[PDB]
């Protein structure tokens, strides 16, 4: 293709800086968008440059662009939470509406909440309408991997943030509609921490 | 500069017309429709330079476009066919070379419609042990028995929508992963402060948006109809 | 001591996969290149054509137009799409660009642009617009055309700067076959008219200012007809003049600068 | 569209049997595609030499072609000329002392 980023996807800690690539054949070459895309979610233009040797910045994104190398890079400084996204370059051969965009397949980026307060525990939550049925809720670990009978539904972690209150937290839901089974016994098909809190 | 599409998110079977709407009260000249799929960038399918008239694009074949005024730009699907499941996102401009994009429109096509089925919803409600130990409380959603996974989960306390404190999960898992049109799950939670939870006065509802069926299309089978719908589940805080 | 400089193109759109298009570039009346559309490059038809400009000079300059005859192409191939049905193909489009060169180091350029034939709109400044007579149409691919500030960009620059520098190097470089002389050769005829018209046929001299007239003895006749300036291979002109009896007597001077004041004359 | 002007005529002064170049200049002519050959007594002569096609400041085109050629009494030149603005043919005969 005339469009190629780099790399395909990368994973990165919070507050460690990434940098991404795009290299293009794209004859002409008149201007060259940033575009970021939330999963299932639409594409919000980062930056645009339009000059031979440019430099761009938008808060903690800045791009540069050399026409002569065909070559641009979007470096994003001290990452968050929100960059999880894939970024994609475009390239537009006209300065005009007589122009075709030509598209990069992207770059997709994860970042990594630092848990400052880890406290793992699991929670029995009860139903609001029928109080028979019932959840288990593992939240407050740090870093950890906790894997998924045939019977038995587990989803994988998924951080929230409390944005006013500048707290976050990862957590895993767990429920089965077979008999004998407990929160005690939910999760010990993953890795779990020696004190994690178990609840009467 | 807004553009708008309708349908945001639509189930059609093969075989069946699908269009696919656009609109911009921007005035602009130029009109242009694109589909999105994994490891790919986005793809011209059909633009237009003005009212009453279209041009193919890159990939034109299996669509056919219809531009019957300056504000509207529609992409029509005669017979639609698995291969057409994608994202499409429509764009206008002017004179110039900025394309302003719309929110997006996720088609799937399905062999067959015997299978689609709304979800159950459920709100689970914080656990005591979680508000004495951590002075916070996590409210826990649950989609159940959805076919197919076409589904977008939402917050509301009070009757505005809330995104702090949640996360719902990547995907949906499935049921009966041995079986192949199986049923979807999906999970979410929203976390507040204990002393939020605790309020009599605030009212927790957790929203299911699923997309199925429409008015147009036909149905034989003896349980309800499965149509495009808002499932969801409530709760009052409590002391 | 005035010299014009043009490039002249010239692009054929038949139908809707089919295109053309050629170039020819003239230094007064002397051509310096030509661009064939079986050509990638810019030839050169004189031993000085490149000027005084360096080979790296010379490939970014030649580089941008290649660049712009793909581009051209395609957008009107584009603007025809954003004006159909109004308008359709063939269709021909005919381009003159240069500067003519003046006195006191100084210079104008131009850009012009020729529609089925008829001159519908020029570069002026910063921004392309239509002349008095063009079809209002125009108006939407011109302000499309507008939009594009880097072409705009590119125009002014190659108008304002790079011509008038080009062709002040083409005159240094090619003074000898620019201030070339050449001696013309005349012959005498006669064809049946409606009293018989005397031909005095003139060939083979640069540059082109020549003076040819018909006299008896030195009664310079009044009935001479000069014809066109029609071109020879060898880059030489030919020019015949006719009068419209009795023919002993008369005789076809000819002056020009080749002769070393000496004019030719020849008698019947 | 406009009908093309042919204008045929020697490079040398014509002697019978002395070798000279025979120009033919076709002008005030649109649209720019064209065909011409040069012919001696009807027959086509191969290896015509063209020139690059150009136009004048009126957006008139005009191209000149030519060959060698060694003129004799009886040897008839002509320049023949194919184009959409007229339906037959043009052909015109060089006249040595026209
Ligand atoms: C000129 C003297 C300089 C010295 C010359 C040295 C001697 C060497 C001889 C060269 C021989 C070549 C002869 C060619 C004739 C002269 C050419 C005309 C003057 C040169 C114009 C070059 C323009 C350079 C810019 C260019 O290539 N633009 C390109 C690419 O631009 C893109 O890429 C650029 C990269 O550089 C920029 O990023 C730009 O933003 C982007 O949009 C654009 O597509 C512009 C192409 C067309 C621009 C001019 C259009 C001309 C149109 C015809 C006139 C107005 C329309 C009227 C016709 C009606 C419309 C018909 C259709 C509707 C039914
Ligand atoms: C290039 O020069 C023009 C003026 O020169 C004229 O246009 C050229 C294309 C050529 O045809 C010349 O022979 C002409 O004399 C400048 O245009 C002026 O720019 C100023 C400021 O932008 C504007 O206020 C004036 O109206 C313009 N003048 C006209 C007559 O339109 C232009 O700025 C020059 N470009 C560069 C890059 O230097
Ligand atoms: C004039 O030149 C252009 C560009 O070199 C030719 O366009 C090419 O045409 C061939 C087949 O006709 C294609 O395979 C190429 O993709 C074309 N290239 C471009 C850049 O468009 C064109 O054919 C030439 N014109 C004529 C009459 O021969
Ligand atoms: C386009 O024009 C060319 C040259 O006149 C002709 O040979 C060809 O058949 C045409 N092609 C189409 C697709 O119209
Ligand atoms: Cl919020």
């Amino acid at each position: 293709t005339q469009v190629e980023q780099s790399p395909q996807s990368l994973v990165v800690r919070q507050g460690e800086n990434c940098v991404l690539q795009c290299n293009y054949s794209v004859t002409p070459d008149n201007h060259l968008r940033w575009f970021k895309q939330d999963t299932g979610k639409g594409l919000v233009s980062l930056t645009v440059l339009v000059d031979q040797k440019d430099k761009t910045s938008n808060g903690r994104y800045s791009a540069t662009l050399d026409k002569d190398a065909k070559h641009s890079t979007l470096h994003i400084t001290a990452t968050l939470l929100d960059d999880t996204a894939t970024y994609i370059c475009v390239v537009g051969d006209r300065g005009s509406a007589l122009g075709r965009l030509h598209f990069g397949a992207g770059t997709q980026l994860i970042v990594i909440p630092d848990i400052q307060n880890p406290d793992p525990a699991v929670y029995q939550l009860r139903d609001s309408k029928s109080s028979d049925k019932s959840v288990c809720l593992f939240t407050d670990f740090d870093s950890q991997t906790n894997v998924s009978d045939s019977d038995v539904y587990i989803t994988d972690k998924c951080v929230l943030d409390m944005r006013s209150m500048d707290f976050k937290s990862n957590s895993a839901v767990a429920w089965s509609n077979k008999s004998d089974f407990a929160c005690a016994n939910a999760f010990n098909n993953s890795i779990i921490p020696e004190d994690t809190f178990f609840p009467s | 500069a807004a553009v708008t599409q309708s349908p945001r998110n639509k189930v059609a079977v093969t075989g069946g017309k699908v269009t696919l709407s656009c609109n911009q009260t921007n005035n602009h000249n130029n009109m242009y429709w694109y589909r999105q799929d994994t490891g790919h960038g986005l793809r011209l399918i059909h633009y237009s330079y003005g009212a009453g008239s279209t041009e193919k694009g890159d990939i034109p074949d299996g669509y056919k476009a219809s531009r019957p005024s300056q504000e509207n730009f529609s992409l029509i699907l005669e017979l639609a066919t698995p291969s057409q499941t994608s994202v499409y996102f429509c764009a206008s401009g002017d004179e110039g070379y900025t394309q302003y994009f719309g929110p997006g429109t996720r088609l799937l096509v399905l062999e067959d419609l015997r299978n689609v089925t709304p979800p159950k919803v459920s709100l689970f409600e914080p656990s005591k042990a979680e508000i004495s130990h951590t002075q916070k409380a996590t409210l826990v959603c649950l989609a159940t028995g959805f076919y197919p996974d076409h589904v977008e989960l939402s917050w509301w306390v009070n009757g505005k929508e809330v995104h702090s404190g949640v996360c719902t999960d990547p995907q949906p898992l499935k049921e009966q992963p041995a079986l192949n049109d199986s049923r979807y799950s999906l999970s979410s939670r929203l976390r507040v402060s204990a002393t939020f939870w605790q309020n009599p006065r605030n009212h927790f509802r957790c929203q299911v948006q699923f997309y199925g069926l429409s008015e147009n299309d036909e149905w034989t089978q003896d349980r309800a109809k499965p149509v495009t719908q808002i499932v969801s589940a409530e709760a009052w805080g409590r002391a | 001591k005035n010299y014009t400089f043009r490039c002249l193109q010239m692009s054929s759109f038949a139908n809707r996969s089919w295109s053309r298009t050629d170039s020819v570039v003239w230094l007064g009346d002397l051509q310096t290149h030509r661009w064939s559309n079986d050509s990638a490059t810019i030839s050169f038809t004189k031993p000085w054509s490149q000027g005084k400009l360096s080979n790296q000079q010379w490939e970014k300059l030649q580089h941008m137009f290649q660049v712009y005859r793909v581009s051209f192409t395609r957008d009107i191939q584009e603007l025809v799409k954003m004006m159909s049905p109004k308008e359709d193909y063939p269709i021909e489009i005919q381009l003159s660009a240069g500067c003519e060169m003046y006195p006191g180091n100084a210079s104008e350029s131009f850009l012009h642009v020729a529609f089925q034939g008829k001159y519908v709109v020029r570069f002026w400044g910063t921004s392309w617009q239509t002349v008095p007579g063009a079809p209002s149409w125009l108006d939407l691919p011109i302000k499309v055309l507008n939009a594009d500030q880097g072409t705009s960009a590119t125009v002014q620059m190659l108008l304002n700067d790079t011509c008038p520098l080009f062709v002040r190097g083409l005159l240094e470089a090619g003074k000898s076959d620019l201030e070339k002389q050449e001696k013309p050769v005349a012959w005498l005829s006669s064809v049946p008219s409606s009293h018989r018209q005397l031909v005095c046929h003139v060939s083979g001299f640069y540059p082109k200012p020549v003076w040819v007239m018909w006299m008896r003895g030195d009664q310079e006749q009044q009935g001479t007809h000069r014809g066109d300036f029609l071109p020879n291979a060898d880059e030489t002109w030919y020019l015949q003049a006719t009068l419209d009896g009795e023919e002993a007597g008369l005789a076809c001077r000819v002056k020009h600068s080749s002769l070393g004041g000496q004019d030719i004359i020849l008698y019947w | 569209q406009k009908t093309p002007q042919i204008q045929v005529y020697s490079r040398h002064p014509p002697e019978n049997g002395k070798p000279n170049i025979l120009n033919c200049y076709v002008t005030q002519f649109h649209p720019p595609h064209i065909e011409i050959q040069m012919l001696k007594n009807g027959k086509k002569i191969p290896k015509v030499e063209m020139s690059d096609m150009s136009f004048s400041k009126d957006w008139s085109f005009y191209i000149l072609a030519h060959t060698e050629f060694t003129p004799t009494e009886t040897d008839t030149y002509a320049c023949r000329v194919k184009h959409a603005s007229m339906a037959e043919p043009k052909t015109v005969y060089w006249d040595r002392d026209m």
